[PDB]
C-alpha cells in the first residue's frame, strides 16, 4: 500500500502537471498530494525524515515556484509550512535522528527569518537570533556526532557576540578552537577568527588572561599574531604584522620560540678572515620590513659545538640579505669534523629557532 | 597492394590494447624516474631516453620487417613513404605528414598530428625551455633505420607541449652504409 | 559493454615493459657520479651498453646494489599501478568503499579487471588463507613467454628471469596503496601443472 | 547554469581546492561564506537524512541543504574517497528536471579534469602548490 501510494502519487502528480494551466491553484493539489504521502508515512523511524526530505525538496520546489520579493512573505508562509511541519515533527521526547531533523528544520526557519528581516527591533533582532542560534546549537550539540556544524554555529554565536561591543570573547578565549580551525585545512575562516581575536584583544584593556591553563600572558596577542602573520595573504596586509610586532616590542615579555617559517635563510661555503675565520656567510629572506637580531648558526662537532657566526647589527631589509656572519673562537683548531646542527635563531627580543 | 592498404590491412590481424590508461603512463613514469634520479636535470634525460630508444629501435626493426615483408629502402622518398604510411600506422595507429625537404631532397620533416606518447601532460615551467619529451621516438627512428643499412640522425625541432608550432622531427640521410662482403 | 575506443599495438608495450629492467640497471650503474659503445651526435657523444650485457651485469652485480635496483622497479610499478587504478576508478566497480575491510572482494577486482587490462587475460586461480595471505596463480605470465632460456643452463635462467617480477609487485602494491596503506607482499615461483608465477599479499 | 563555488575534499578533513569563479574583482565576494558551507558539507555526509546506496555501480548525486540563497550538491564518489561539492544559487536555477542531468555533466567534467590533473607524471608526489595552480587554470579555462 505504501509503495503503491508513493508510485501512484508520483505518477498522478506528473499527470496533473501535464495540464499546463492553473499553476497557482496547483499548489493546493501538490499540498493534497503531500498530505496523502504524509498520511501513508505516519509511523516511520527514519523514513519520516526522508518524508521530511519529501517535504524539503517540495520546500525546494515551492521555492522554485514562487519568484518575487513579496514571495519572501510567501516564504514566511513557508515558515508557517515549516512551523506546522515542526508541529508534525515535535512528537518525540529525545532521539538521535529527531534532534538532527529538528536542527535542520530550525536552521531552515532561521535562514528564512534572516532572509525576511534583512529586507528592510534592531537591538532585539540580535537577541532573538542569539536565542534561536542557541536553541539550534543545543539541538546540534545533543547528538553523538556533528561537531563540525557545532563549531561553525559557535563561531557564528561568537560573531554575534562581537556584533555588539563585548569584552567577553568566546572565540578569542577559545584559542584551542582557533588552532583547530587554523593549524591545518582552513585558511579563510581562520583569517577572520584571528582578526576577530586581535580586535577583541585590542578592545580588551585587561591583563587577566585565560584561566583554562597556566597561559597568563600579555603576549598571547603576539603569539596569535605570529600565526596571523604566517597565515596572511601577502605584503598588502604587512602593516598588521608590523603593528603587531611593534606592540610586542613595546609590551616586552621576551620568552618565545618561533618556528620561523616566515623567514628563509640559506648558507654558503666556509671561508677565513683576519685573526678569526669568518666562515659560513649566509643569505636570508624575510617578510617583515625591519628586523635586527643576533642571529647565530650553530654547528656541532663529534663531541663539541662551535655556536659561532653571529652579527650584532642587522639593517638588512631584503631577500638574499647576504649576512657576513663573522665566527670568532674557532673550535678544534678549525677542524673539518663539525657537522650542521643549526639553530639559526634570530632573537629580536623573542627567539625564532628555525 | 599500396602501402596505405597494407598498413591499414595489418590492423585486421594485430593484437591490440588501450592506448590511454596503459602506454602513456609507462613513458610518463619512466620520464618521472629519469627526472627524479638526476635531480631534475633536463639534458642528461634526453641522452638516456635516446639511448633506450636506440636499443628499442634496433630491437623493433626485425618485428617491423617480419610483420610486412618489404624490400630494403634506398632514398628519402621510400622511407618518407613507408614511415608515415605503415610504420606509425601499425605501431601507434597514427599517420604523420611529410614536408620541408631540401633542394637535393636529402632531408624532410615529420609533422605529427596526434602524438599518443604525450596526451595531456603539460610539462612545468623549468622543463619547458630545456627539455624534449618524446625522445623515445627519436631513438626508435635512429635505431630502426640504422639496421636497414643507412646511417641517419633524427632530431626534434618543436612540439606542442611547450610551443605553438607543431610536433616535427628533422632527419638527414647522412650517407648510405656499405655492406661488407669479403673475407679479408 | 563492448567499448571500441582508440588503441595501439600490444607488442610495442610488451617490449617497452621488458626494457624497463635494463633501463633501471642503466640508470643505477650509470648514475654519472664520478665493453661499452659510442655514438655520434651533433657536437655531442653518448656512450651506451646493450641490454643482455646489462642483464649479465646484473648476474655480476653487487648484493646491496641489487636491492638498490629492486626498490626502483617496485617504485615505477607503484607509480603506474596507482595511476592505472585511478583510471580504473572511471569504470565505477561496485565492490569496494575504502580501507579494504573485506580484502578478498578487491582480490576479486584485481584478477578480473587489472590483470585483464595489463596482460589481456584473467588470473586463472586464487587460493585463500583467511589470515590475509592470498595465493595467486597464473600458468603463463605474459611478458616472459618471449624470454628464451638457453641450452641446459636453467639455473642461470631462473636467476635472470625473476628480477623481471618486481614490476607486478609494484602494480599490486600501487593499487593497494591507492586504497590507503602499505602491507607486506612478496613473490613465488609455482612450477606450473599443465602445458608461471605466484604472489602473496596481506 | 554556472556555479558560484566548487570544492574538492579528500578522505581526510583537508580540502584539495576551494575555487570560486571570478577572484579578480571583489564584487561583494566573501570566501568566508563559501568555506562555512564547505565545512558543514563534510559533516552532512554522515547524516541519516540522505544516503548514497551502493547497489548501482554509477556514483550518484544528492541535494544536502540550502543556505543563504545557495543550493549545494554533494557527490561522494565511492571508491577513492573523494568528496566533491558544487554550489548554485536560486537565480541560476530554473527549478526544472532537465537541468539535473546537466548538473551531473558538470560534476563528471570536473571529476575528469581532477583525475587528469593528478595523473600528471612530472609533478612530484606530495601535496604541491602546482596541483592547485594547474587545477585553477583548467577551471578558468572551463569558467570565464
Amino acid at each position: 500500500p505504501f509503495e503503491s501510494s508513493s508510485k501512484s502519487d508520483e505518477s498522478l502528480g506528473s499527470i496533473i502537471i501535464e495540464g499546463t494551466l492553473d499553476k497557482f491553484q496547483l499548489h493546493k493539489y501538490f499540498f493534497i498530494r503531500r498530505l496523502r504521502l504524509l498520511k501513508l508515512e505516519d509511523q516511520t523511524l527514519t523514513a519520516f525524515v526522508g518524508a521530511f526530505q519529501l517535504i524539503k525538496n517540495f520546500i525546494e520546489s515551492i521555492s522554485i515556484e514562487y519568484r518575487k520579493s513579496v514571495r519572501l512573505l510567501e516564504f514566511k508562509h513557508y515558515f508557517i509550512t515549516s512551523m506546522l511541519s515542526y508541529f508534525e515533527f515535535e512528537n518525540v521526547s529525545n532521539p538521535l535522528l529527531c534532534e538532527i531533523k529538528a536542527e535542520l528544520l530550525m536552521l531552515k526557519r532561521d535562514n528564512w527569518v534572516q532572509g525576511v528581516m534583512a529586507t528592510s527591533e534592531t537591538v532585539f533582532q540580535e537577541n532573538f537570533l542569539t536565542l534561536t542560534k542557541e536553541i539550534l546549537s543545543l539541538f546540534n550539540k545533543c547528538e553523538g556526532k556533528r561537531q563540525r556544524i557545532v563549531d561553525i554555529l559557535s563561531i557564528e554565536i561568537g560573531l554575534l557576540y562581537y556584533q555588539g561591543k563585548k569584552y567577553e570573547e568566546a572565540v578569542s578565549l577559545f584559542l584551542s578552537c582557533y588552532e583547530y580551525y587554523t593549524q591545518t585545512n582552513w585558511n579563510s575562516i581562520g583569517l577572520k577568527i584571528l582578526q576577530v581575536f586581535i580586535d577583541s584583544l585590542s578592545h580588551c584593556p585587561k591583563l587577566d588572561v585565560l584561566q583554562i591553563d597556566g597561559e597568563s600572558v600579555s603576549a598571547s596577542a603576539v603569539l596569535t599574531n605570529a600565526f596571523l602573520n604566517i597565515l596572511k595573504l601577502c605584503k598588502d596586509n604587512d602593516s598588521k604584522e608590523i603593528w603587531w610586532k611593534k606592540f610586542m616590542d613595546l609590551q616586552m615579555k621576551v620568552h618565545l620560540a618561533r618556528a620561523n617559517v616566515s623567514a628563509i635563510e640559506v648558507n654558503l661555503k666556509s671561508y677565513g678572515f683576519p685573526e678569526d675565520i669568518s666562515t659560513k656567510t649566509m643569505r636570508l629572506s624575510l617578510k617583515n620590513m625591519g628586523g635586527d637580531v643576533i642571529v647565530f648558526g650553530a654547528s656541532d662537532f663529534l663531541l663539541k659545538k662551535g655556536e659561532n657566526k653571529l652579527i650584532l647589527e642587522c639593517r638588512d631589509i631584503m631577500y638574499g640579505e647576504f649576512s657576513l656572519l663573522s665566527f670568532e673562537i674557532i673550535v678544534e683548531g678549525i677542524t673539518f669534523v663539525k657537522e650542521f646542527p643549526e639553530n639559526q635563531d634570530e632573537f629580536i627580543v623573542v627567539p625564532e629557532i628555525y | 597492394r599500396s602501402l596505405k592498404a597494407m598498413g591499414e590491412e595489418i590492423w585486421k590481424n594485430k593484437t591490440e590494447k588501450i592506448n590511454t590508461e596503459l602506454f602513456t603512463l609507462t613513458y610518463g613514469s619512466i620520464v618521472a624516474q629519469l627526472c627524479q634520479d638526476y635531480e631534475r636535470d633536463f639534458n642528461k634525460v634526453n641522452d638516456h631516453l635516446y639511448s633506450m630508444g636506440y636499443n628499442i629501435g634496433c630491437r623493433l626493426i626485425e618485428d617491423f620487417l617480419a610483420r610486412t615483408a618489404l624490400p630494403r629502402c634506398e632514398n628519402l622518398v621510400k622511407t618518407s613513404e613507408v614511415l608515415s604510411k605503415c610504420a606509425f600506422k601499425i605501431f601507434l595507429n597514427i599517420t604523420p605528414n611529410i614536408t620541408n625537404w631540401s633542394h637535393n631532397k636529402d632531408t624532410f620533416s615529420l609533422i605529427l598530428d596526434e602524438n599518443p606518447l604525450a596526451d595531456f601532460v603539460e610539462l612545468p615551467m623549468d622543463a619547458m625551455k630545456s627539455l624534449w619529451y618524446s625522445n623515445i621516438l627519436c631513438g626508435v627512428l635512429k635505431g630502426s633505420l640504422e639496421m636497414v643499412q643507412l646511417d641517419c640522425d633524427v632530431w626534434f625541432v618543436s612540439d606542442i607541449l611547450r610551443g605553438d608550432s607543431q610536433t616535427e622531427i628533422k632527419v638527414k640521410l647522412n650517407r648510405i652504409l656499405k655492406d661488407e662482403i669479403p673475407i679479408g | 559493454f563492448e567499448n571500441s575506443l582508440p588503441k595501439v599495438s600490444q607488442s610495442v608495450y610488451q617490449m617497452l615493459l621488458n626494457e624497463m629492467v635494463p633501463l633501471a640497471m642503466g640508470i643505477e650503474r650509470q648514475i654519472s657520479g664520478d665493453i661499452k659503445r659510442l655514438k655520434i651526435e651533433e657536437h655531442h657523444t653518448v656512450d651506451i651498453i646493450r641490454s643482455h650485457n646489462l642483464i649479465h651485469e646484473l648476474y655480476k652485480a653487487d648484493e646491496e646494489e641489487k636491492e638498490k635496483v629492486l626498490a626502483r622497479l617496485r617504485n615505477i610499478g607503484f607509480q603506474i599501478g596507482l595511476k592505472l587504478s585511478e583510471l580504473l576508478i572511471f569504470s565505477n566497480n561496485p565492490n569496494l568503499k575504502f580501507k579494504e575491510m573485506d580484502l578478498l572482494l578487491i582480490m576479486k577486482f584485481i584478477c578480473r579487471d587489472v590483470w585483464k587490462q595489463i596482460f589481456g587475460k584473467q588470473i586463472d586461480n586464487l587460493k585463500t588463507n583467511h589470515r590475509g595471505t592470498f595465493y595467486l596463480l597464473d600458468y603463463d605470465y605474459r611478458p616472459i613467454q618471449s624470454f628464451s632460456l638457453e641450452e641446459d643452463a636453467k639455473n642461470e635462467e631462473l636467476k635472470m628471469i625473476e628480477p623481471f617480477l618486481e614490476i607486478p609487485v609494484g602494480i599490486i602494491r600501487g593499487v593497494l596503496s591507492s586504497l590507503g596503506y602499505s602491507s607486506e607482499e612478496v613473490i613465488c615461483l609455482a612450477s606450473f601443472i599443465d602445458r608461471g608465477v605466484s604472489f602473496h599479499v596481506q | 547554469l554556472r556555479p558560484c563555488f566548487v570544492s574538492l575534499i579528500d578522505e581526510s578533513d583537508k580540502p584539495i581546492l576551494i575555487y570560486v569563479p571570478n577572484e579578480a574583482e571583489n564584487e561583494m565576494n566573501d570566501v568566508l561564506k563559501y568555506n562555512v558551507l564547505s565545512n558543514i558539507s563534510l559533516d552532512y555526509f554522515e547524516s541519516a537524512l540522505v544516503e548514497w546506496h551502493s547497489l548501482d555501480s554509477k556514483p550518484l548525486l544528492k541535494s544536502i541543504f540550502q543556505l543563504e540563497g545557495v543550493s549545494v550538491f554533494a557527490m561522494l564518489i565511492k571508491q577513492t574517497g573523494l568528496k566533491i561539492v558544487i554550489g548554485f544559487e536560486q537565480k541560476s536555477l530554473s527549478g526544472a528536471d532537465d537541468e539535473f542531468e546537466a548538473i551531473n555533466q558538470i560534476f563528471e567534467t570536473v571529476r575528469k579534469i581532477y583525475i587528469r590533473v593528478k595523473c600528471n607524471p612530472l609533478l612530484v608526489s606530495g601535496d604541491e602548490k602546482s596541483i592547485i595552480k594547474s587545477l585553477e587554470r583548467k577551471f578558468d579555462e572551463l569558467f570565464i
